[PDB]
RNA sequence: UCCAUGGAUCUCCGAUCGGGAAACCGUAUCCAAGCUCCGUGGCUAGUCUGCGCUCUUUGGACUUUGAAAACUUAGCGAACU
RNA sequence: UUUUUUUUUUACUGUAAUUGUGAAAAGGUUGGAAGAUCUGGCCAAAGAAGGUGAUAGCCCUGUAGAUUCGUUCCUAUUUUU
RNA sequence: UAUUCCUCAAUGACCGAUAGCGUACAAGUACCGUGAGGGAAAGGUGAAAAGAACCCUAUGACGGGAGUGCAAUAGAGAACCU
RNA sequence: AUCAGAAGUGAGAAUGCUGACAUGAGUAACGAAAAAUCCUGUGAAAAACAAGAUCGCCUGCCAGUGGAAGGCUUUCUGCGUUCAGUCAAUCUACGCAGAGUGAAUCGGUCCCUAAGGAAACCCCGAAAGGGCUGCCGUCCGAUGGGUACACGAAAGUGACGA
């Protein structure tokens, strides 16, 4: 059947991309927490 | 299984070409000359001593058989021979009249004589070529001075 | 002289002298050489060319001394400019006091945290390289 | 030469692995300007000029001789 | 053969025979004796040699063969680096500001 | 000085690595590898100023470097640019130059596994691409 | 090789010249001064002067502060229990 | 203007000399190998520690110090508007 | 007086590979999730590679001999002490 | 040793935790009512590989052509069979190595805007922020409009349903 994940690159960059995170205070907190944990992938 | 936390020897009192005596191991009590020093392992190779047997399978390039070669000895297992008494001795540091570091025999029962730096060290392992290659500039062309700052000879095209 | 090849320029001057065109080396061409040599900051060779010009029979007027005094004052050397003023006074040239502006080049005049981190990084590498290498 | 990278660097967007309207570029120097009809006018003032001298008759070679010279 | 017959053959080692020997890189003190014109000519000689060497390494490794004398490439590379250092030294010692800036621009331009 | 132009290069450093062609005679085009920040005009002007080629046209394409991955460990080579250079006149490569004989022998080792009319051309141009 | 000091070179994002799907795209800022070279115009024509750009130097005009754990001082302020 | 140089004297977490210098003997036995054991000398302001073919103060690297080097002060950075 | 993003030196009737940090080993990785986020496993040949030339039987030596080594079930290719 | 001291101090059970290994069991299964057969070759081994012949299945939504979205080297050539493939595979979307993608016109970039998003100014709000896109107004944003200068506009337009 049709499943939940239907990939689209531009929607991924517009929802979870670097500048999408930089545009909100919560996204900037996500980036800071993300760098503090040491993840190699800061943004999706 | 190199399991020890062994630090490197930073300043070696044991040099290539030195006359030494093995003071520890299977070949204890035997003299020889230091062919090679393996600094990364704190080990040396004494010519003709500490022999192993290698089972080398002959490929298209090298030859097979069981070969006898030297295995490395730890640098603390050999000792420089006192040039006067002929016995193994420790090495001390003496500063000369000009101020140059030399090695002297050290220890009770030693002459204190200067242990000379081996003459083999000044010889190049890769000798210089006899004939220059087709892309090698001869030295007389290298030395041709075409630039002079005082008279402005060889300035750019400004 | 524009390419700062002053020795070759002097040799070409002498070669022009040898060819019989020495009369066309009047004061205008020598002043042009002095202007070029002062414009590319070769004041010592400019003084050499000035001395050769004085030995060639060309008579420098007020423009040559104006150029040389201005270049000497711009390089913050008032004594040499006054010396050329006295020389031009001796030669009998209509010279005057003047304000020459000095170039603004010759006028006289705890470890941070990233540095500590870099020092610790270097020391950590140095510790790892102080041991006997495992052969492989 | 092979060199180690992080596996996370494969997630950086590249136009080879993107929708067809994603443009990145390779830091090439521009040679002109875009037009508003979708074209491009190359301006020769922005083009490189290479000043290369003639190499015939030159005596200096890539390497310096290693033959034994003098003490 | 002896000489490259076309510009394509300048990407090949025509002098390779008897093991061929290659000298060392240029030293900075030896390059400080050379004029700007000689240094630019030597730069392009080194550039053509470097192009030939990388071409030979690329051709041989495409057929799973070893590239002989691989130390030839860093010799040329270091000689080119020393040439640019010597020319920048001459640019810094220039007393004229305009000439110094033009010499720096000539060295570093791409 | 800067009277001559805006972008004047006295010490070019563009790397050109020639790819070995399939044929040794009647070479109307050849391929080379270079860095991905090179443009068609840079390749053309370097090849005609430094080497004296008679360049008709330059085509370019970008390639990713070869990568090997084993789950966390990734090793890679650099991305490069491949350039096709079409010549105004055909050229040729001598047989005895190193390493042409070895390359041809290896290539032939990997590939092991009269009725002409009037006004028929014999050596025509063979150019690929668009 | 290596060490100490001082130098030359010194890609990009984060990021701050503008745009942006981070690691890309577009960018000779603007305006006074004084100097070699460059080009063109005009006099009664000789060390004759008057107009310019490009790039160089010194300034001054716009604006770019900027990160960082805990501690500190403040604002707002739960619920389980 | 520049160079040579009179230049006091001690103190320092200066965790300075990355990794400078830095003491101290020989035999027998067993054992693959000696540091073990038996005989028997010596250093210690050094018996912290890590190695070396087993458990080594004297085999090696160190270690305590001692020397060098560089901050202080004696040796005022003053004078002119 | 408070605190430790940090540096240098030192200590432990602290732990010793299911313990000790999530990580003694290229770990905030692999892997899972659209995302915020969650989150591993895996140490030890031998003193030294001397890592087993050569023979025999199998398609193929990891086998059986031989040889190295104090010792070879101490014979391994992110793994061989017991 | 002994005598004392410090405790993360004693396992058989918590549908306890981690790892290892059994049982069921050589059992179920080997995944769409298209389908196989033989000669020759290769190899240690061939129903499953190569090449050929015979036979069948798909032909307007499982089955052909080109490609968007996604994937990202799976493409091709040589070598190979440790892993994978519902195999004992010599073969392969598998391992090693090398190679391959050529544009003025194709698709993008670029110009233009929609829905929408955001700055500036202004309004509002314990903080964080929220609103406002205009009467003079900026920058983004295709799923649409454009294809051989630049500047300007009280000219026309572009310009549209079933
Ligand atoms: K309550
Ligand atoms: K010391
Ligand atoms: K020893
Ligand atoms: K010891
Ligand atoms: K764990
Ligand atoms: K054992
Ligand atoms: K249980
Ligand atoms: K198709
Ligand atoms: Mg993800
Ligand atoms: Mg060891
Ligand atoms: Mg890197
Ligand atoms: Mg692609
Ligand atoms: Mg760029
Ligand atoms: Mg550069
Ligand atoms: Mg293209
Ligand atoms: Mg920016
Ligand atoms: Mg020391
Ligand atoms: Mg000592
Ligand atoms: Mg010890
Ligand atoms: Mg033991
Ligand atoms: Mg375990
Ligand atoms: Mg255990
Ligand atoms: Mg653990
Ligand atoms: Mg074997
Ligand atoms: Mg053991
Ligand atoms: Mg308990
Ligand atoms: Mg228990
Ligand atoms: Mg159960
Ligand atoms: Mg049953
Ligand atoms: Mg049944
Ligand atoms: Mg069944
Ligand atoms: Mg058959
Ligand atoms: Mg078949
Ligand atoms: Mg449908
Ligand atoms: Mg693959
Ligand atoms: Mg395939
Ligand atoms: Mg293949
Ligand atoms: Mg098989
Ligand atoms: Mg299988
Ligand atoms: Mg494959
Ligand atoms: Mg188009
Ligand atoms: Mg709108
Ligand atoms: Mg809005
Ligand atoms: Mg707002
Ligand atoms: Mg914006
Ligand atoms: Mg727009
Ligand atoms: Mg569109
Ligand atoms: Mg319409």
């Amino acid at each position: 059947p049709k499943r939940t994940f239907q990939p689209s690159t531009i929607r991924r960059k517009r929802n979870h991309g670097f500048f999408a995170r930089k545009a909100t205070k919560g996204g900037r907190r996500v980036i800071a927490r993300r760098i503090a944990k040491g993840r190699h992938r800061v943004t999706a | 299984g190199w399991k020890a936390a062994e630090k490197l020897i930073r300043h070696w009192k044991i040099l290539r070409g030195d006359n030494v005596m093995i003071i520890r191991g299977k070949d204890k009590g035997e003299t020889g000359t230091v062919k090679r020093v393996i600094r990364s392992q704190n080990r040396v190779i004494v010519e003709g001593k500490n022999l192993i047997k290698k089972h080398i399978k002959g490929g298209p390039d090298h030859e097979g058989g069981i070969f006898t070669v030297e295995a490395p000895l730890h640098a603390s297992n050999v000792q420089v021979v006192d040039p006067v008494t002929g016995r193994p001795c420790k090495v001390g540091v003496k500063y000369l009249e000009d101020g140059t570091k030399v090695r002297v025999a050290r220890g009770t029962g030693t002459s204190g004589s200067i242990i000379p730096r081996p003459e083999i060290l000044k010889i190049r392992t890769t000798p210089r070529p006899t004939t220059a290659g087709p892309k090698d500039t001869p030295m007389e062309f290298v030395w041709e001075q075409t630039y002079d700052a005082k008279t402005g000879k060889g300035m750019p095209d400004l | 002289y524009q390419a700062a090849r002053i020795g070759e320029g002097d040799e070409m001057i002498d070669k022009m002298k040898s060819a019989g065109y020495g009369k066309a080396l009047d004061k205008k061409e020598y002043y042009g050489f002095l202007k070029i040599l002062c414009g590319i900051e070769r004041l010592e060779h400019a003084m050499s060319v000035f001395k050769n010009m004085k030995a060639d029979g060309c008579k420098p007027g007020i423009k040559t001394y104006d150029l040389l005094m201005g270049k000497m004052c711009a390089n913050n050397q008032l004594t040499r400019a006054n010396g050329l003023y006295k020389e031009a006074a001796r030669r009998g040239v209509a010279v005057s006091p003047k304000e020459y502006r000095v170039d603004p080049r010759f006028l006289k005049k705890r470890e941070t945290l990233p540095e500590k981190t870099a020092r610790k990084r270097r020391r950590l590498k140095q510790i790892n390289m102080s041991f006997v290498k495992k052969p492989h | 030469s092979f060199r180690r990278k992080r596996a996370s660097s494969l997630d950086i967007l590249s136009p080879k692995r993107a929708p067809r309207d994603f443009y990145k570029g390779k830091n090439c120097k521009p040679t002109g300007f875009h037009t508003k009809k979708g074209g491009y006018v190359v301006q020769p003032d922005k083009l490189p000029n290479y000043v290369i001298p003639d190499l015939t008759g030159f005596k200096l070679k890539p390497y310096v001789s290693q033959c034994p010279i003098e003490v | 053969v002896k000489i490259a017959k076309n510009p394509l053959e300048e990407f090949f080692e025509f002098d390779r025979s008897k093991p061929v020997v290659y000298g060392r890189g240029w030293k900075a003190s030896e390059l400080r004796l050379k004029s700007w014109d000689d240094l630019q000519k030597l730069w392009y000689v080194l550039l053509k040699e470097k192009n030939m060497l990388m071409t030979q390494r690329q051709m041989l490794q495409a057929q799973n063969m070893m590239f002989p004398n691989p130390e030839r490439i860093p010799k040329v590379r270091r000689s080119m680096c020393r040439i640019k250092h010597v020319l920048t030294e001459r640019a810094i010692e220039e007393p004229d500001p305009r000439r110094s800036a033009e010499m720096k621009r000539m060295v570093n331009g791409m | 000085g800067s009277r001559l132009g805006r972008r004047v290069v006295h010490f070019a450093n563009l790397p050109i690595k020639l790819l070995m062609p399939t044929k040794l005679t009647n070479i109307h085009e050849f391929a080379l590898r270079t860095i991905p920040s090179a443009t068609k005009i840079e390749i053309k002007r370097v090849l005609e100023s430094l080497y004296g080629f008679e360049v008709e046209k330059v085509n370019t394409l970008n390639m990713d470097g070869k990568k090997k991955k084993r789950g966390g460990l990734l090793i890679a080579k650099a991305d490069y640019k491949k350039a096709y250079v079409t010549l105004k006149n055909p050229l040729s490569i001598s047989g005895d130059l190193f390493p042409v004989k070895f390359i041809e022998e290896d290539r032939k080792s990997k590939v092991k596994g009269k009725k002409s009319h009037w006004l028929d051309q014999k050596e025509r141009r063979e150019v690929g691409g668009y």
